[PDB]
DNA sequence: AAATTGTTTATAAACAGCCCG
DNA sequence: TTCGGGCTGTTTATAAACAAT
C-alpha cells in the first residue's frame, strides 16, 4: 500500500486512542501486505511512534495525535 | 580504533561546540570530523549523507542564515540552547 | 544544467524498561 | 523466587527519494 508507516498510525488513530497492538492489528486487518511476514514492520510502527512529535503517548500505553 | 564511539549527534555538537561562534557550515562541520577521526576520511559518501540527515531531523539543531553571504550555498548551523550541554558527560557518551 | 545542501520516509538494529511463564 | 526469554519503548545508524538553493 502507498502509505508511510505515519500516514497507517494516523488512519489507524482517526479510526481517537488506540494500542500498539491495536495499530499492528487496524493495519493488518484491512492491509493483506503487512500479514506475511511480520518481524521488521512492526520495529518500524514503534519507530515512528517515538520519533514522531505528531503521535502522543497517553497511559502498553495508549496513543494520540 | 576503527571507530569513533560518538553518534553524529555527538559528532555534530562538538563541532558546532567547537566554532568560535558557536556556528558552522555543513561543509566546516565534514571538516572538523574528518580533521580530528581517521575513521571518517573514508568513503564519506554515505556518513555524510547521515550528518545533513541528523542536522534536518534533529530539534537540538538551529539553521541560522549566512552573513553577507560569503561566499554562501549553505546555512550555518547552531544548537538550539536547550540542548547546548545536553552532552554534559564532556566525553560525548551520553545525552 | 550540476552540485551541494535539506527534508523526509524507510529498514534495521542496540538497548533500556516491563510483565510473565 | 530466580532465570531468561517476549513485548514496550527509545534511540541510533544507513540508505534512499526528493526537494531547495
Amino acid at each position: 500500500p502507498p502509505y508511510s508507516y505515519i500516514a497507517l498510525i494516523t488512519m489507524a488513530i482517526q479510526n481517537k486512542k488506540i494500542t500498539l497492538n491495536g495499530i499492528y492489528q487496524f493495519i493488518m486487518d484491512r492491509f493483506p501486505f503487512y500479514r506475511e511476514n511480520k518481524q521488521g514492520w512492526q520495529n518500524s510502527i514503534r519507530h515512528n511512534l517515538s520519533l514522531n512529535e505528531c503521535f502522543v503517548k497517553v497511559p502498553g500505553s495508549y496513543w494520540t495525535l | 580504533l576503527v571507530k569513533p564511539p560518538y553518534s553524529y549527534i555527538a559528532l555534530i555538537t562538538m563541532a558546532i561546540q567547537n566554532a568560535p561562534e558557536k556556528k558552522i557550515t555543513l561543509n566546516g562541520i565534514y571538516q572538523f570530523i574528518m580533521d580530528r577521526f581517521p575513521f571518517y576520511r573514508e568513503n564519506k559518501q554515505g556518513w555524510q549523507n547521515s550528518i545533513r540527515h541528523n542536522l534536518s531531523l534533529n530539534e537540538c539543531f538551529v539553521k541560522v542564515p549566512r552573513d553577507d553571504k560569503k561566499p554562501g550555498k549553505g546555512s550555518y548551523w547552531t544548537l538550539d540552547p536547550d540542548s547546548y550541554n545536553m552532552f554534559e558527560n564532556g566525553s560525548f557518551l551520553r545525552r
